[PDB]
């Protein structure tokens, strides 16, 4: 999700 | 005219007027999927390289060092080729092989992680990697650097400013760094001095701004609307800035996604199928009936042809  | 390199190429996307969502044509897109590296990302992956050439943190024979391989990992590594510099990679092992692809493609020093560390082992190895030699590696750190925003005050912003006359009443962007809503609202409400509605989108399953304001527990979760919804409020968010946030949920902005191809004929992202969701809910309140509304769509279908929106 912080995968971004 | 002619661009140095693609880097200044970034920007100048178009809006599109939706005819199957809103009231008598009240929501317009902005296709943020046309750009060098086809996101919205493009802009920021462009300007933090810009700034820290400006400030002289970044040099001739400086290797950028980062643990994004989503919209940012691309858009730093076409800035990177466009522009001479090395880069490093960090991503976990298990990331798909369509991505490691790309990367290398585009000339990156791809750095696997550890899959059973997930995001947090890939983050520790290129903080470590830099740690070993600060003078060779610079990490430009998305989340705060203020050059991201930056670029949207400078470009996004009043390139929905110029393209609507002025008119646009609302804007609604969900938030992953926070740059874009925080950028393009600073230039709206400041620099052209329109009292708009500035909205946040993020996800039902983890929907921390909504805690945030609320002043509840904060209890990120997980969910597909990739590109948003980090579990955390980041720097790179102007609450001040803020007026509505909105939460979608997962599978909606899947199905309204789909729509937008289907229906539309706009190849557009999961997270864009969220902002047109959230959006559309907004568009059918009487109180925004005669109100232009502006969506930013951060990127493009065929990135995400082996996810669940195909």
């Amino acid at each position: 999700n912080w995968n971004i | 005219a002619i661009y140095a390199d693609n880097s200044y190429s970034i920007g100048n996307t178009p809006l599109v007027r939706l005819k199957h969502f809103g009231h008598n044509g009240n929501v317009v897109v902005k296709i943020e999927g046309r750009n060098p590296s086809y996101s919205v990302k493009c802009r920021i992956g462009a300007n933090m390289v810009w700034q820290a050439e400006k400030d002289g943190t970044l040099t001739k024979g400086k290797e950028i060092v980062d643990a994004t391989s989503g919209n940012t990992g691309i858009a730093l590594a076409y800035v990177a080729a466009a522009r001479g510099y090395k880069i490093t990679l960090t991503m976990p092992e298990t990331m798909s092989l369509e991505r490691k692809r790309l990367l290398c493609g585009l000339g990156v020093n791809l750095v696997l992680t550890e899959g059973a560390k997930g995001m947090k082992g890939a983050i520790a190895k290129a903080e470590e990697i830099v740690a070993s030699d600060p003078s060779r590696y610079v990490m430009l750190k998305q989340f705060e650097n203020p050059a991201n925003p930056q670029i949207h005050r400078e470009t996004t912003g009043p390139e929905i400013w110029k393209d609507t006359d002025g008119k646009v009443d609302v804007v609604v962007a969900g938030v992953g760094t926070g740059g874009s809503i925080t950028g393009i609202s600073r230039a709206i409400k400041l620099d052209f001095g329109k009292q708009i509605t500035s909205v946040a989108v993020e996800p039902v399953e983890s929907p921390v701004i909504s805690q945030t304001l609320a002043g509840e527990e904060v209890k990120p979760g997980p969910h597909k609307i990739q590109g948003i919804g980090a579990g955390f409020i980041p720097k790179n968010l102007d609450l001040s800035i803020i007026d509505r946030v909105e939460t979608v949920d997962s599978d909606t902005a899947l199905a309204t996604a789909r729509r937008l191809m289907a229906e539309e004929g706009i190849l557009a992202g999961i997270s864009s199928g969220a902002a047109v969701a959230a959006a559309d809910r907004l568009a059918k309140l009487p109180e925004f009936a005669d109100k232009l509304i502006v969506v930013i769509l951060p990127s493009a279908s065929e990135r995400y042809l082996s996810t669940a929106l195909f």
